[PDB]
C-alpha cells in the first residue's frame, strides 16, 4: 500500500548499482521524492531530494556520487563508487511531512568487498 | 550546511511517568521540525510534524513545543509500547535556492 | 486546448515560512520570478514549492492579491475554458471575467477588479501560485 | 455612517423574523459582512458569514436557524424560529484586512449600533 | 472548532498604571489574534490585531504579544476612561471552511 523499493543485491566496490522506488495508487508525478539512509543502528542521514521534471539536490556528504533521477512511473537511484562504510538500508518517502507522509520499507544495500 | 544536535543520549524513566528530548539547531529554523519514532527493524513513524501538530494514530500525550532554534517533546506517560529511539528532523524546501533536511544523533528511551 | 490533466489539485500541506510574499484565510501565497509564458506555468507552480499548484482568485481573496503589487507589473491567474462556458479555476467553482477576445489565459494588475483576459499569451509574465497551511 | 442595523421588536417565540443592516461609502461586492450575538449581560458570540461572492457559513451551535441574504445596497439576516435564548442585541460587522510585515489577518473592524431583540409575550 | 479561555472576572488596580490579562486558546492558530473593547451599552472598537500589532487610531502605549497558544493584553499608563471590558478573539481556517470565537473578558478598574 505504501511505496516499495528493491534492487539491494550486495556487489563489489566501483561498480554502478540502481534502485528503483516504485508506485502503489497514488500518482508519483505529484510529491516531490527523497531519499534517506541508515546503517546498522546509527542515526539516519539524508542523500537528497528530487521534484518532478528535471530538478534535484543532494547532500554534501556524495560530492556528486550520487544521481538521483525522476521518471513518470518510478523514481530510481544511482552509484558509482560506494565503499565500504557506505552500507544501508535504503529509504525513500514523500517529502511534505504531515498526515499524507508514508515510508517505504527499505531495501538493505550492503557493500561486499 | 544546519546540523541538528539532541544531548540527552540515553534516558530512563518510570513506567507512566514523564521524559523531555531537546533538540538544538545552529540557526533558525523558524517553526518546521519533525519528529519519529522507531521501533526495531521498522521504517520509522511520524509522530509529529510543524513543531506541534499530531499525525494520525499520536494521542495527545505525545506533545512537544518550542520556537525559535531549540526546540523540545514530551511524552505524558510512558507505556510498554514507547521504548524506542526518537529522532527530530528539520525540512526545508525552495527551489529557487536551496532544498536541504537534517536529521539528529538519536535518543533512545526505556522504562523500569 | 485542455487542463494537461498531470499538474492537479494538492492533496496534501506545506508552505514555506521563509519566502511568501503574503498570507491570507490559511494559505500561503507565492509570485514566482521567472516570467514564464501562461500554458507552462501549471508546471511552474509544481516545480517551486511542494503541495503547490496554479491558482485563480476568488472575489473575497483578490483585493488583497493586488494590493501587494506594484503600478505597472502584472500576474497570470489560474482560470480557463475547458468547454464553451463557465471559467472556472482548478480548485472548482465560477467566476466573471472581463472578457474582450478569446483563448484561455487571463491576468490581473493592479488598478483590476476582476481577472481580465489576454490576447496573445506568448508574452513572459509571473505567475501566482498557493499551498495551504498546516490546518488541513 | 459606515453601517447600521435595523428592525428591533418584541414578540413571543416560534414568529418568524428578520433584520437587516444598511452599507454606505464602499461596495458589498468586495468586502464581506459577519453577524455577532450578543446577549444582555453576556460577552459575544459569531453567527454566520456573508462572503464577497455568494457563499456562506455559520457555526456548528446554530443549527441552520440563522440563514442570510445579501441585497442590493444591504444584507439581509433571516431567523427562522426564535427561543427565549435568543433575545439580545445583534451586531453588523465587516471583515476588514488589515496587515502585518506579510501577512494579512481579518478583523471586525467597523461596529454598528446594533439593535435590540427580544421576547416578552 | 477552536475554544479560548481568559482570565476571570474581577480585575483592578490602581488609577494610572499597567494591568496585563491574558487569552489562552486550545490549538495552534498562528500568532492569529485580536482585542475588542467595549463600553457598556456601546459596540466594540479594534485594538490590537496580528497578537502582535497596533491598529489604527489607537494610542501607542497598549502592547500585547505572545505565542502558541497563550498570548497577553498589556496596559501602560491606564486612563479612567479605559475602564470598560476587554475581549480577545481568534479565526481559524480550514482548507474549504472558515470559523472564528469569542470570550468573556470583564472591566479593569476602580480603585
Amino acid at each position: 500500500q505504501p511505496v516499495k523499493e528493491s534492487g539491494g543485491r550486495l556487489v563489489t566496490p566501483g561498480t554502478p548499482l540502481t534502485l528503483t522506488c516504485t508506485a502503489s495508487g497514488f500518482s508519483l508525478s505529484s510529491y516531490w521524492m527523497s531519499w534517506v539512509r541508515q546503517a546498522r543502528g546509527k542515526g539516519l542521514e539524508w542523500i537528497g531530494t528530487a521534484t518532478a521534471g528535471g530538478s534535484a539536490w543532494y547532500a554534501s556528504w556524495a560530492k556528486g556520487r550520487f544521481t538521483i533521477s525522476r521518471t513518470s512511473t518510478t523514481v530510481e537511484l544511482r552509484m558509482t563508487s560506494l565503499t565500504t562504510e557506505d552500507t544501508a538500508t535504503y529509504f525513500c518517502a514523500r517529502d511534505p511531512p504531515g498526515h499524507s507522509g508514508l515510508w517505504g520499507r527499505g531495501t538493505l544495500v550492503t557493500v561486499s568487498s | 550546511d544546519l546540523v541538528m544536535t539532541q544531548t540527552p543520549a540515553s534516558v530512563e524513566a518510570a513506567v507512566g511517568g514523564t521524559v523531555t528530548i531537546k533538540c538544538q539547531a545552529s540557526e533558525s529554523i523558524g517553526n518546521a521540525l519533525a519528529w519519529y519514532q522507531q521501533k526495531p527493524g521498522q521504517p520509522p513513524k511520524l509522530l509529529i510534524y510543524d513543531t506541534s501538530n499530531l499525525a494520525s494514530g499520536v494521542s495527545s500525550r505525545f506533545r512537544g513545543s518550542g520556537s525559535g532554534t531549540q526546540f523540545t517533546l514530551t511524552i505524558s506517560d510512558l507505556e510498554c509500547a514507547d521504548a524506542a529511539t526518537y529522532y527530530c528532523q528539520t525540512y526545508y524546501y525552495s527551489g529557487v535556492t536551496t532544498t536541504y533536511q537534517a536529521f539528529g544523533g538519536g535518543t533512545e528511551v526505556d522504562v523500569k | 486546448f485542455q487542463v494537461p490533466q498531470n499538474y492537479t489539485k494538492a492533496n496534501c500541506t506545506y508552505c514555506n515560512t521563509r519566502e511568501y510574499t503574503f498570507s491570507y484565510k490559511g494559505c500561503c501565497f507565492y509570485f514566482t520570478k521567472k516570467k514564464h509564458t501562461w500554458n507552462g506555468c501549471f508546471q511552474a507552480c509544481a516545480e517551486l514549492y511542494p503541495c503547490t499548484y496554479f491558482y485563480g482568485p476568488t472575489p473575497d481573496i483578490l483585493p488583497v492579491v493586488t494590493r501587494n503589487l506594484n503600478a505597472i507589473e502584472s500576474l497570470w491567474v489560474g482560470v480557463y475554458r475547458v468547454g464553451e462556458g463557465n471559467w472556472t479555476s482548478l480548485d472548482g467553482g465560477t467566476f466573471k471575467v472581463y472578457q474582450i477576445f478569446g483563448s484561455h489565459c487571463t491576468y490581473v494588475s493592479k488598478f483590476s477588479t476582476v481577472p481580465v483576459s489576454h490576447h496573445e499569451c506568448s508574452f513572459l509574465k509571473p505567475c501566482l501560485c498557493v499551498s495551504q497551511r498546516s490546518n488541513s | 455612517q459606515p453601517v447600521e442595523e435595523s428592525g428591533g421588536r418584541l414578540v413571543t417565540p416560534g414568529t418568524p423574523l428578520t433584520l437587516t443592516c444598511t452599507v454606505s461609502g464602499f461596495s458589498l461586492s468586495t468586502y464581506a459582512m459577519s453577524w455577532v450575538r450578543q446577549a444582555p449581560g453576556k460577552g459575544l458570540e459569531w453567527i454566520g458569514t456573508i462572503s464577497a461572492s455568494d457563499t456562506t457559513y455559520f457555526a456548528n451551535w446554530t443549527k441552520g436557524r440563522f440563514t442570510i441574504s445579501k441585497a442590493s445596497t444591504t444584507v439581509d439576516l433571516k431567523i427562522t424560529s426564535p427561543t427565549t435564548e435568543d433575545t439580545a442585541t445583534f451586531f453588523c460587522a465587516r471583515f476588514s484586512a488589515y496587515e502585518s510585515n506579510r501577512d494579512y489577518f481579518d478583523t471586525f473592524d467597523p461596529w454598528g449600533p446594533g439593535t435590540l431583540v427580544t421576547v416578552s409575550s | 472548532d477552536v475554544v479560548m479561555t481568559q482570565t476571570p472576572s474581577p480585575v483592578s488596580a490602581a488609577v494610572g498604571g499597567t494591568v496585563t490579562i491574558k487569552c489562552q486558546a486550545s490549538q495552534n492558530i498562528y500568532r492569529d489574534l485580536a482585542w475588542y473593547q467595549q463600553n457598556p451599552g456601546q459596540p466594540p472598537k479594534l485594538l490590537i490585531y496580528g497578537a502582535s500589532n497596533l491598529a489604527s487610531g489607537v494610542p501607542s502605549r497598549f502592547s500585547g504579544s505572545g505565542s502558541g497558544t497563550e498570548y497577553i493584553l498589556t496596559i501602560s499608563d491606564l486612563e479612567c476612561a479605559d475602564a470598560a471590558t476587554y475581549y480577545c478573539q481568534c479565526s481559524a481556517y480550514g482548507s474549504g471552511y472558515a470559523a472564528h470565537a469569542f470570550g468573556g473578558g470583564t472591566k479593569v478598574d476602580i480603585k
